[PDB]
């Protein structure tokens, strides 16, 4: 049976690395945060203990970049329309027939919900993604904004 | 339940393939509700497209099913279009977000594939899935004014 | 003679269930054992 | 169809987890043990009058 379990276990590590390496096909391809947290949702309960999580670690700075660009750039968007909304000038962030008031607290709020639903993500994530550095340097940014 | 909100219908959409049973219909929350109307029951307002998850951002500006396949219909709310399905309650497909808001989207009428949208911005913007389900087909420079509608000709 | 009475309950077992109850079972067979070593003093072979 | 079957799991592990889980377990499995240890430990002195 030792013999037998050696055989198997080859097999098995030779099954796992190709998992893996499908694994980053899949991720290198949705191009979006949403649809990359999906992916692993989908593998949460198939992670083959260390093996899959050695990826899983590189995988995990890769999101942390890709949030930051994404809330850079809302930033940049929410700058830019800050000063059209308090003006009120044609072409405004405001959409379509709204209040001059309102419709900023229900543009402001959109901006708000849009980054908000990743860190509800990021939180659920495991392998101490909050003691990580580069983490910290986007939860500080958040906040800021 | 008991909680009854009145929210503003944004956006009306309605096929022959669908029939004169189906209206599915977009709201400013950012949902989308289907009202079949009976001769039994004045009228009923069956599914809720995104209660949950597909939920947009803004309100729901357009909505269009493709003629070739009238089960597959997209949703331009906001930054970011969605596709969805007869039955499904979340959306299948996402696609990005945009330089600034979508005001309207449309399928090409003779192909399945393609479907363009227009950005408040001032481009227009075309996904053909048949190639590439990632990147943007091509997008192009409409006037430096923003865009408020697109119609394709069938 | 006690060991005999201890090997009663596993020999009885019908190998349905048993592991569930004699991991519980176990640490009071293994307490008796213990006592063993001390009422019979003289005990001959009692590292054999 | 699939990723709502995963998340419902996750909602059902969650309750596994936590929904059959009872405060002061071990403890409890422990004093059972002790009383077994007692009642041997009467069965080896009641063993022992017999002789």
């Amino acid at each position: 049976f030792d013999d037998d379990f050696y055989e198997f276990r080859s097999k098995i590590k030779e099954l796992e690395r190709r998992l893996a390496s499908v694994i980053t096909q899949g991720f290198d391809d949705y191009d979006t945060i949403y649809g990359r947290f999906k992916l692993l949702d989908n593998f949460e309960g198939l992670l083959t203990r260390p093996i899959i999580a050695d990826e899983l670690e590189k995988k995990h700075i890769v999101l942390l970049e890709m949030y930051k660009q994404d809330l850079k750039q809302v930033q940049s968007i929410f700058l830019e329309g800050k000063q059209f909304v308090d003006s009120m000038h044609e072409n405004a962030p405001l959409f379509l027939n709204m209040p001059p008031i309102a419709g900023a607290l229900t543009w402001c709020k959109s901006l708000r919900d849009r980054i908000q639903e990743p860190i509800e993500k990021l939180a659920q994530l495991g392998q101490g993604i909050t003691e990580r550095e580069e983490y910290k340097d986007v939860q500080k940014l958040y906040t800021s904004i | 339940g008991e909680n009854e909100e009145i929210i503003g219908g944004t956006a009306l959409e309605y096929n022959v393939e669908a029939g004169p049973s189906k209206f599915l219909i977009g709201t400013e929350s950012g949902s989308i509700l289907t009202a079949n109307k009976k001769l039994k029951k004045p009228v009923e307002i069956t599914t809720r497209y995104g209660l949950d998850q597909g939920r947009h951002l803004g309100p729901v500006y357009s909505i269009n099913r493709s003629n070739q396949n009238p089960k597959y219909f997209l949703s331009v709310g906001d930054w970011s279009c969605k596709i969805w399905v007869e039955d499904l309650k979340t959306p299948i497909i996402r696609t990005k977000y945009h330089g600034s808001y979508l005001s309207d989207g449309c399928w090409s009428p003779t192909r399945s594939g393609a479907f363009f949208l227009v950005r408040r911005d001032g481009w227009m913007d075309v996904w053909d899935y048949y190639y590439r389900q990632n990147e943007i087909a091509f997008s192009h420079k409409v006037s430096d004014s923003p865009l408020t509608c697109i119609k394709i000709n069938q | 003679l006690f060991t005999l009475k201890d090997l009663f309950s596993k020999l009885q077992e019908s190998q349905p269930s048993d592991f569930p109850t004699l991991y519980e079972l176990f640490i009071p067979i293994m307490h008796t054992i213990l006592l063993i070593y001390n009422k019979s003093k003289t005990y001959n072979q009692p590292p054999r | 169809k699939n990723l709502e079957t995963i998340k419902k799991q996750q909602e059902l592990a969650k309750r596994q987890v936590q929904k059959d889980m009872g405060s002061q377990k071990e403890k409890w499995e422990k004093k059972k043990l002790e009383m077994i240890e007692t009642a041997e430990a009467s069965f080896h002195e009641n063993l022992a009058k017999n002789p």
